[PDB]
Parts: structure tokens; sequence; C-alpha cells
RNA sequence: GCGCCGUGGCGCAGUGGAAGCGCGCAGGUCUCAUAAACCUGAUGUCCUCGGAUCGAAACCGAGCGGCGCUACCA
């Protein structure tokens, strides 16, 4: 048995300009990262970062402002849920 | 006042890896206090601070902050020490913290006694840490030495006994874990089980029931490695005195 | 200051205050929350009524009152076409309030 | 040990483990913020005053300890629509049950319906309905629906199967539900000369139906544990408790004494003669409603190739279908049962994603 | 009940004197402006309560919450 709902936390992270990015927070380690990475670049603007934290954790970078577009994306092409998304800032 | 500096002998040593309490910043580096080295006065040259540049000086070095390092220059006639913080090698740092961590405890040590009974700081230091550094090193490995079995203390007399028998409190019942996994699921197996723990338990610890299968017991240790003779006395009784019963138990 | 300072920007003087007078609604003109910010004068903006529409910048705003995202906001609609309509005059977040408050617009987004 | 068997069937929150509670003074435990998940298990003492249960009567007119008639116990199943087959199962086991029905929600409730159509089919005669939450109705709501009971409770076969409306939270009178299972469900004789045979329904646990156990007899455990195969598993009878009480032996009525493996398991006398199919031969017969859901469609007839939940015993297996004639179907299985006798079955269908009970039976050999 | 996380906010780590990292919010500084880049934070002593010992969040207990073991213990 796996766990439907886990915290994907999507913050607010200060980007060059008034311009922001799309920080992910929590993220299921399940699927192939880079090529996840890979899609995101190719469907918007955005460049992918992943910085690595210990045990549990990746912070997985887009640079940008679209966090509902990001979340319809993600929707539309398997991989990610519904329910576990978390808009962190404003 | 309390002074006195770590180690045997007032100055030290070139090639002397410390760690460094930072205090204020000025032009030549910081005026350092060297926390395996008693509380003299050195700095940080700004050249050997850090291996590459990082422009900012307030979070990698930080006031208040400890940080790894090594003495270059010392003159023993007065009282300078030229640091520097790039010249420690890669690992080399573990090591060095865990010395750094190593004199924090014997600081600790040397204070309480201070505290309880005031009378010289220096007779002190001179009559707990030194003899036994001379005979090895460093004053922690004798202490662990001692913890392992009781001999540096015999050696160079404390002031009182109190003082020794309040470390050895200090130091000391440990809990150690013991798990046991019995092949049952009979009715009466719960019931063989308790009787086989009954008989082990007595004669020398703390026994909890989590499971019909799975019990988790508690083994208390008076010298640390004491605890591990108990254990493997138990392991031994589970192969060779529950063999009666007919009771297949299993051992993590 | 008005954005960022600038040595282009004292070539212009704004006036009109923080203490002033709420607009209210008139005929084939309605109120919008802000759905998408799009690009080239162009915005995607829900109507308080029921219909989605396509809101489009017109003139004064264009340079003078920037805007961003899940604004109320003032839309004349086309009188002959539906789709495609007009921004006549953004709302400020207190001005925005006091409308909730009066329970002019309907009571359904959040500022 | 406790003499007979009483279930306490019902739709869900109607408490049913509430009544068992202030009869017993036991809960279930919980389920903590659900509800009763596995059978709940509970006994208690009932003795009368001549001149109750405590040995006590100077509760009402006076001293005279009351006389001991029989100690009983209970078998809380649970009342969500989905637990249908571990009530189905609990059955197995009842010498007889109480419809705890709520007195302030609309009678024929989907779950009360499809317990008690399944009480008088497994055959659970020995009945008595009970009006739960009435401390919190008006005086004209508990009998309207104590007239609603009295006119379903007609064509069926419950001609006076008495009902005795109670206040389960406030315990309000609950001796008269004492007197009422004190009259209508008899403590049925057992031979004990019979073979030893039992239904276990918890391990950490299970209740005789015929025979008798002695502390120190040689036991063995059917179907037991499989390979794909099922063979019996042996054992030493270690020891015998009812409730929380030690005994030498253990009779019928009552239940006895990791997680709840073998569940759905019989155990019967060592060297013993008894059947694990894989193929079962049933005679049959079919509702024509699916009574039970919160809507009435009509059963359709069986189809082979068709996986349908067989319910044997205490067991609950899963089966298809090879044999389809008017009232008799053969039947291949999964998991193996243990035939202890002719017996009787009780089976359903997964008509929209859970379960239901559609029609009946009796094993044949 | 056990184990770790017990915050100065989240998310990561370390155990005997030294306010630990990454992000976030709150605020500053630098630039004409924002961001990056920088510092300072907030319940003052890192669960609740007190003690052995000057002390400490760390040593010890009674008392809580999340999960790593249990399976409902008559
Ligand atoms: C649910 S097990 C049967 C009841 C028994 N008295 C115990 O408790
Ligand atoms: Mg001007």
């Amino acid at each position: 048995e796996t766990a439907t709902s886990n915290y994907i936390h999507i913050r607010i992270q200060q980007r060059n300009g008034r311009k922001t990015l799309t920080t992910v927070q929590g993220v299921p380690e399940e699927y192939d990262l880079k090529r996840i990475l890979k899609v995101l670049k190719k469907d918007f603007a955005c460049n992918g970062n992943i910085v690595k934290d210990p045990e549990m954790g990746e912070i997985i970078q887009l640079q940008g402002d679209q966090r509902a577009k990001v979340c319809e994306f993600m929707i539309s092409q398997l991989g990610l849920q519904k329910k576990n998304i978390k808009i962190h800032g404003f | 006042t309390s002074h006195c500096r770590f180690y045997e002998n007032k100055y030290p040593e070139i090639d002397d890896i410390v760690m460094v309490n930072v205090q204020q910043i000025a032009e030549m580096g910081a005026y350092v206090k060297l926390l395996e080295y008693d509380n003299i006065e050195g700095m940080i040259l700004l050249s050997e601070l850090s291996r590459r540049r990082i422009r900012s000086i307030q979070k990698l070095i930080r006031v208040g902050k400890n940080d790894v390092a090594v003495v270059l220059r010392v003159d023993k006639e007065k009282g300078y020490i030229d640091l520097s913080k790039r010249r420690v090698s890669s690992e080399d740092i573990i090591k060095c913290e865990e010395k750094y961590q190593k004199s924090k405890t014997v600081h600790s040590i040397l204070r309480y006694c201070a505290e309880k009974f005031q009378i010289p700081l220096e007779e002190l230091y001179k009559t707990i840490a030194w003899p036994l550094s001379r005979k090895f090193g460093h004053a922690y490995e004798a202490f662990k030495l001692s913890i392992i079995d009781e001999t540096v203390w015999e050696g160079i007399e404390p002031p009182s006994k109190d003082v020794l028998d309040e470390l050895k409190n200090y130091i000391s019942a440990v809990k150690i874990r013991a798990d046991v996994e019995v092949s049952c699921f009979s009715y009466e197996g719960i019931d063989a089980i308790k009787d086989a723990l009954k008989s082990a338990e007595d004669m020398s610890v703390k026994v909890k029931l989590v499971a019909a299968p799975l019990y988790v017991l508690t083994t208390q240790a008076l010298d640390k490695q004491k605890g591990i003779e108990q254990l493997e006395s138990a392991i031994e009784k589970i192969t060779e005195v529950i063999t009666k019963y007919g009771g297949v138990c299993n051992i993590t | 200051n008005t954005k960022g300072g600038k040595k282009g920007r004292r070539g212009k003087n704004d006036s009109d205050g923080p203490k002033r007078e709420l607009i209210y609604k008139e005929e084939g003109q309605e109120y919008a929350q802000i759905t998408k910010m799009l690009g080239n004068g162009r915005v995607e903006a829900s109507c308080f009524d029921g219909n989605k529409r396509m809101a489009h910048i017109r003139g004064k705003l264009r340079k003078k009152v920037w805007m961003g995202q899940g604004d109320i906001i003032l839309v004349s609609l086309r009188d002959f076409q539906d789709d495609q309509c007009d921004v006549v005059h953004k709302y400020n977040l207190d001005e925005a309030r006091t409308l909730k408050n009066q329970g002019e617009l309907p009571e359904n987004a959040k500022i | 040990q406790a003499t007979i068997n009483i279930g306490t069937i019902g739709h869900v929150a109607h408490g049913k483990s509430t009544v068992v509670r202030a009869i017993s003074g036991v809960q279930t435990v919980r389920l903590e913020r659900n509800i009763t998940i596995k059978l709940g298990y509970a006994n208690a003492k009932i003795y009368k005053c001549q001149e109750e249960i405590s040995p006590k009567c100077q509760r009402p007119g006076c001293p005279g300890r009351y006389k001991l008639v029989r100690h009983v116990s209970f078998v809380d199943c649970p009342g969500h629509d989905i637990l249908m087959s571990t009530m189905l199962s609990g059955a197995a086991v009842m010498d007889a049950a109480l419809l705890l029905i709520a007195g302030n929600e609309s009678c024929p409730q989907p779950q009360t319906s499809e317990h008690l159509a399944a009480i008088e089919i497994m055959k659970l005669k020995h009945v008595i309905i009970l009006q739960n939450k009435v401390d919190l109705m008006r005086e004209e709501s508990a009998l309207e629906h104590q007239k609603s009971i009295l006119k379903f409770i007609r064509g069926t076969i419950a001609d006076g199967a008495p009902i005795v409306p109670i206040s389960a939270q406030l315990k309000y009178n609950i001796d008269a539900v004492n007197e009422f299972i004190v009259k209508t469900i008899p403590v049925p004789p057992r031979d004990f000369m019979i073979s030893p045979r039992l239904i276990v329904i918890r391990s950490f646990g299970g209740s005789i139906l015929n025979g008798v156990f002695k502390l120190g007899d040689e036991i063995e455990i059917r179907p037991g544990i499989v390979t794909i195969q099922c063979k019996p598993i042996f054992s030493n009878i270690v020891s015998l408790f009812a409730e929380q009480n030690d005994l030498k032996f253990a009779v019928p009525g009552g239940l006895i004494g990791r997680a709840d493996r073998l569940v759905g398991q019989v155990v019967g006398a060592k060297g013993h003669l008894p059947n694990i199919y894989t193929d079962i031969e049933i005679n049959y017969f079919l509702l024509r409603r699916l009574l039970g859901v919160k809507k009435q469609a009509k059963v359709r007839k069986l189809e082979p190739n068709e996986v349908l939940m067989v319910n044997i015993g205490s067991t609950a297996t899963g089966a298809r279908v090879v044999a389809v004639k008017a009232d008799m179907a053969r039947l291949q299985l999964t998991s193996p049962a243990c035939t202890e006798i002719n017996e009787k079955i009780a089976l359903s269908r997964r008509i929209e994603k859970h379960w239901r009970l559609i029609g009946w039976a009796t094993i044949k050999k």
C-alpha cells in the first residue's frame, strides 16, 4: 500500500527582475527525474535544475511564474497526481 | 579568574590543528581564540582563509562561530600565532572536529570540581589532566581508557574521591536493545515464551511485550561494555537452555 | 517613485491620488476578475456575470497603470460583438474590498 | 464457560456495539475513528430476582442473591454495507440474534434488510428485534416505527418476534431485553458424543459447534497452510480460555481461544475424516431482489464462468461457476473448503464494485 | 509504549559548554529600480516540567505529538 496524497510544495523563489521561480519540494521518487526535467524544458521556456537533499527530498527548479499552468501540464503528462499540489508564498 | 591551557605545555607547536571561535574582524584577518590551545590571541592573514575566492566573509567564516584551523607561525618568547584555515586538508577536517569536541568535553569536566571547591586552577589541572597526557597524548583518550577499565585515575590522585565518584556517575544504567523473534503460532506458545524469559531474566533486564512472536527486552549496562556480555549470555541461553520446550526462536 | 525610479520617469507626472472616488457600474459595462494576463494588450478575464470573455486593454492604462493577476476590473462589453471586450478602469485593492462589502458585485471571488 | 452465541445484526451506526456495552459493559475496543471492524467480543452472567447482571438483587425489591440462569456470549458484527462478508461468516457461530434498528432513521435501511434476510436464510430463527435510539425521538415516532416493523414482521417468517425499544446510550429498559433474551433465545442442547468440530474467526480464536475439546488433546487445522495445495496443521491444545478465565475443557456456545491468518479455518480431532475440497456441488436458490444496498434491482440468474463469493462456515472463499443447472451448480475454488458434514452456505456477487448477498443453498457430498 | 524529528517558521542534520545548514516569510543594505548577491531575525536559551551537576536544548525522569515494531491482547 502507498499514500495517495503527498505534500508537493510549489514555492515562490525570487528570480531575475520582478520575475519568479517555480521551485518544487517533496518530489515523488518513482519516475526518472532527468526525463521529467527535459519534458518540462520542452513544454515551457524553463530550465530544469535539481538540488539534492540527503535521505529524502529533491528541490526541482523551473524558472518563471506559472504555478497553475505547471500543475495543469503535470496533470496532462502522467507521473504526478491532482491532489498532491500546494502553492507556497502569496 | 579561570584560565590555563588545554594541553600539557604552555605554548602551541608548529602545524598544530586547532578550532577557532571568531571574535572580531580587523585588517590582517581576525583576532581569534584558539579552542584547542588556551585562549591566546592569533590571526589568519588574508590569503589562507579559504581555498577559493568566495567574496563574502560573514557566511563562510562568521563572527561568533568556530572554524577548522591549523597553526603556521609560533614564537616561543611572548605570544604570537600566525594561523591558517586553508592548509587544513580534505578529511582531516573531521579529525580536527573530533579533537575539538574532545577538548570541549575535557574542559567541561575540569570546571565542576573547581566550582565545588575553589583552590588554584593550575594545581587542579596538574593533578587531573597532564600526567595522563604525558603518558599517552590526549586527555580524552585517557578518560576513555578509564571508562573502559578504571586504572588511569589510580595513577595520579584527584583532590577528593567524591569528585571521582561524581565523574563515574556522569559516565554511567545504559539501555541496550535485545529483540527476540519466536516462530510460534500456537495458543500455548506465548506462555512458553514467557516461561523461557523468566528463566533467563533472573540472576544478574527490562522485558517489553510488543507481539506474540516479537519480544523486545532492554539490557542494562553498568560500565558500558558490561551489557554486551549479558546479551551474549542471553543468546546462549536461547540456544542451550531452551531445548526442552522445543520452541523455535530467532534473533535479529 | 512609480515603478523603478529611473532617469526616464520624471517626464510624465501622475495625478489621481490614493484617496480617489470609486467608480460604479454602467449599461454595457460590468465587473471582471482577471483569469490570466495575456500578451500584446490582450487579457483573459472572467466576468462576475457568468461569461468567460476575452478582455483587451484599450489605451489610457496601457502604460500609466500596471496590472496583475486576479484583479477586479471595469469592462465595457462590446455592444455589437460579444467575445472580445475592453477594459476601462482598474480597481484598487481597498476599492475592491469596499465594493465587496457593499455587495454591488456578486460574492464569488477573493482579492 | 458461556452457554450460547447471540448475534447482534443490523445497519451501520444504529449502535450495535453500544447496546452490547449497556448489556455487558464491554466495548469491542474499536476502528477508533471508524467503528467496529473485527467481530467484537464480550460475555455476561444472567441471574434473576426470584424475590439481573451481577449476583445482586438488592438493586430491586431486595437482597436474596439472584439465582444464576446461565452465562451468555455475544458477537458484535459491524454494520457497514461492505463488512457483509464477515458478518455472514460470523453468523456461523450464532445460536440466535438481536436486530438493532435505529429509532431515528428510515426503517428498512439497506443493511438492516440485508442482514434480516441473511438470518432467515441461514437458519437463525430465534430473533429479537430492538428499537434503539428512542432516547432521541418523539413519543409518536417510536410507535409508528413499531408499526412499520410490526408490518414488515408479517408475511415474513417473523410471527411474534417481539420488539423491545431500548436506549443503548443511557442503558434504559435493558432489563426487559434481558427478559426477552431469557425467554426467546433458549440455549440449544448439543450432543457432545459427536465429532469434535469448531470454526475459527480470529487468532492472535473461534467457536465450537459440535463435540467438546479438552486440555492436552491432539488436533488439526483445515485446510491448513498452502504450498498450489493445502495441508492440515497439527499441534497440541496448549490451553483453553473463555473470556479472561481459564478452563480445562470447552463446549458449544461461546467463543474460545499472527494477524488472523487461519481465518476461516476449522479445527477438529487429529486423525479425523474431513474433505478438503477444491470443487463443490451446491444445491441452491435465489432471492428475487437484491435486498441490502441503500436500489432493489432484480437478481439475474447465474451465468457460468462467473466469479462469486462462496461464504462457507466461518470461511470466506472466492470461486468460479463450471456448471449451471436449476438448483445444482458446480464450483471451482481458489482456497479449499474443508467440508465437515453435509452443511449451509451463502452466495454473493460483485454487483457494483461492492459485493452483495444474492442467494443460498446446501453443500453436497 | 518503543525509536528518530522535537526550533528561531518550513525542510534537512548533530549530540556533554561554541545559537547547525538549505529554503521561506519579516525587514534592511548595495544599484536609478527589481533580482542575484548580502546581513539581521522570531517564544532567548533547540518538546512540557523540574532536578543531579555552576551550568546546557544535550544527563535523568514523570508528561505529549508524528511515523520505524506490533495487530485489536480474553
Ligand atoms: Mg515634471
